[PDB]
């Protein structure tokens, strides 16, 4: 699956991402991995009847991902080459 | 990861091997022509553009979204040094606008947990759709935005929208600049808009 | 390794929250399995024979 | 005479099929592709939910990892 | 190739005539957006979503203006959805 | 040693009917006779029903090939 | 100042040119 190739470019873009379970999570992309491991810092997690949560770090299964909200200002085609 | 995992080691193996022979004389991609009707998928609205001259400028936009974030850095300190109930509806509609009622102190949004801002934003929201839109509502809904932490609930983000909707339909009742409800139906659908990301409900 | 638990009688869990009682008869590289004289435990279990079982949905497995 | 699945996959194609999810929605149309992954395109297709027509949604492709049985409509 | 026939035109399809389509996610959501890119297990870089859902019976969205999603989310894609306000 | 695959082709050969687990279900299973399958294990399944639970229904499906990642379990019937 | 917030929104009104 080439389009992992594209996350792997992000490092230290800061993105949120919506878990399987339904979970929100913001931070900054130390690394991704070839099946989509991602590994954040600067972490904060919006859960459905819990108040947030701040996390040094947190790292999160390619598969138990949804989907990336990257930042708007992110260069699309540049990234995608 | 995987679309198909094979499931079975390669006698069954004999007709395993006949099997994977044959499927791989098989046309990968078979298109078939067809010789020679749609549902419609309910979708909610844009906002309502502003009546000509009503829509403000750019640099106002982005003044008070730049403004709006140390507004919120501010809100975290009181909410350092440590109401109706959550589900009521009734009684969050008469302690914000009363009758008056309560302004928003730090001392109490500061106090109010994620869930209840969303709730009562919620509550104020259907108040408005059914009354009109004073300055107490107003601060509330500043007050509200003010201190709601990303990153967002999906579904905090529907009822900011919806609350963006209803404030660009409002602002087509008005018939001047001058009336008090311009500059605050702006504010809040600009920082939904721009600062809430929701950059499809914003006057350009 | 499976090797050893082979003619030995097992309890097993299920994706969905499925158990399965039985005695392992055979497996593969993909973590299939044969089980013989197997009963479902439903919530209220059933004897259903020589059965395959998939390598995953095999969540736990024990003795 | 075994009838193996890619055969019988690629014999569908060009004809009315009902395809259902590992989710329980179902959609019936014509299938008109088909890939190595079997992946499918569907032209003139109905959604079912519960059984009840929920929608006519045109043209479609359906990702395989959803599929949880193909077959033949008349 | 197969991109161009084969079901995962549907997809290059949008790529090709910056059409949107709706995709219905395992999320119990809809998507409707522009395809930037894609590859064969539809991981998908999408560009002006629009998210719709329904809970209580009311209608809800959200936007999101640049996705990566992974193509395990994704039940079925439609080429040429018809939406309404 | 019985290898699964062993099992699952004398069920083809015998053309008994089966009933399979679906892994994402367990309100549902399928029931069938299989006249073909692969390394992935899907069927292709002949006179097959879908038999519901607590309803105690079954339904006419026909001739249906079976993706072998919804397999959990497979049993004679 | 406990009413930082009323207080930041009658301003943001308030710049409205």
């Amino acid at each position: 699956m080439k389009l992992v190739r594209f996350l792997m470019k992000l490092s230290h873009e800061t993105v949120t991402i919506e878990l399987k379970n339904g979970t929100q999570v913001h931070g900054t992309i130390t690394g991704v991995d070839v099946s989509m491991n991602t590994h954040l810092k600067a972490v904060k997690m919006t859960l459905k009847n819990r108040e947030p949560v701040q996390l040094e770090t947190l790292s999160i299964r390619g598969n138990n991902i949804r989907y990336f909200i990257l930042p708007d200002s992110l260069p699309l085609d540049t990234l995608l080459v | 990861e995987e679309l198909m995992p094979r499931l079975l080691p390669v006698t069954p193996q004999e007709y395993l091997r006949r099997v994977q022979i044959e499927a791989a004389q098989c046309p990968d991609v078979v298109v078939a022509q067809i010789d020679p009707k749609q549902s419609v998928n309910i979708s909610l609205s844009g906002c309502q553009p502003a009546p000509e001259g009503y829509s403000p400028t750019l640099q106002w936009q982005q003044q008070q979204v730049a403004q709006f974030s140390t507004v919120r850095q501010n809100v975290n300190k009181h909410r350092s040094h440590w109401m109706p109930k959550s589900e009521d509806e009734e009684g969050w509609k008469k302690f914000c606008l009363g009758e008056i009622g309560f302004p928003p102190l730090l001392s109490i949004v500061s106090r109010m947990n994620q869930a209840t801002v969303t709730s009562v934003l919620e509550y104020l929201s259907n108040w408005f759709g059914e009354r009109d839109f004073t300055p107490e509502l107003g601060r509330w809904l500043y007050a509200l935005l003010a201190c709601l932490e990303k990153p967002l609930l999906p579904e905090a983000h529907s009822l900011i929208r919806q609350l963006a909707r209803r404030c660009s339909e409002v602002r087509l009742l008005v018939d001047s600049k001058d009336d008090e409800r311009v500059p605050a139906l702006n504010l809040l659908i600009c920082l939904v808009s721009r600062y809430f990301d929701q950059r499809d409900l914003a006057d350009e | 390794e499976l090797k050893k638990f082979m003619d030995k009688k097992l309890s097993l869990k299920l994706n969905g929250g499925r158990h399965v009682q039985g005695i392992l008869r055979g497996f593969d590289p993909f973590m299939n399995l044969v089980i013989d004289e197997c009963v479902e435990m439903a919530t209220s279990g059933n004897n259903i024979g020589m059965v395959v079982i998939r390598g995953n949905s095999i969540i736990m497995l024990e003795a | 005479l075994p009838l193996n699945p890619k055969p019988f996959l690629n014999g569908l194609t060009g004809k009315p099929v009902m395809v259902k999810l590992k989710w329980g929605m179902e959609y019936k149309g014509y299938l008109v592709s088909v890939d190595g992954y079997m992946n499918m395109q569907l032209a003139n297709t109905e959604e079912y939910i519960d059984g009840a027509l929920s929608g006519h949604l045109g043209e479609v492709l359906i990702r395989c990892n959803n599929v949880l049985y193909i077959r033949g409509v008349e | 190739e197969e991109f161009n026939t084969g079901p995962l035109s549907v997809l290059t399809q949008s790529v090709k005539n910056n059409t949107q389509v709706l995709i219905n996610c395992r999320n119990n959501k809809k998507l409707l957006g522009r395809v930037k890119a894609f590859d064969r297990h539809c991981n998908m870089v999408l560009e002006n979503v629009k998210e719709m859902w329904t809970e209580v019976p009311v209608n809800k969205d959200r936007y999101i203006s640049k996705m990566f999603l992974r193509g395990d989310s994704v039940i079925v894609v439609l080429r040429n959805p018809l939406i309404a306000g | 040693m019985v290898q699964p695959i062993n099992l699952i082709f004398r069920y083809l050969q015998n053309r008994s009917r089966i009933q399979v687990w679906l892994y994402e279900q367990v309100n549902m299973r399928i029931e069938g006779c299989i006249i073909g399958f692969d390394e992935y294990m899907n069927l292709v399944l002949d006179d097959a029903e879908e038999i519901h639970s607590k309803t105690k229904s079954r339904k006419q499906l026909g001739r249906i090939m079976l993706k072998g990642d919804n397999i959990t379990l497979l049993q004679s019937v | 100042d406990d009413t930082a917030l009323i207080k930041a929104y009658d301003k943001a009104v308030a710049s409205f040119k």
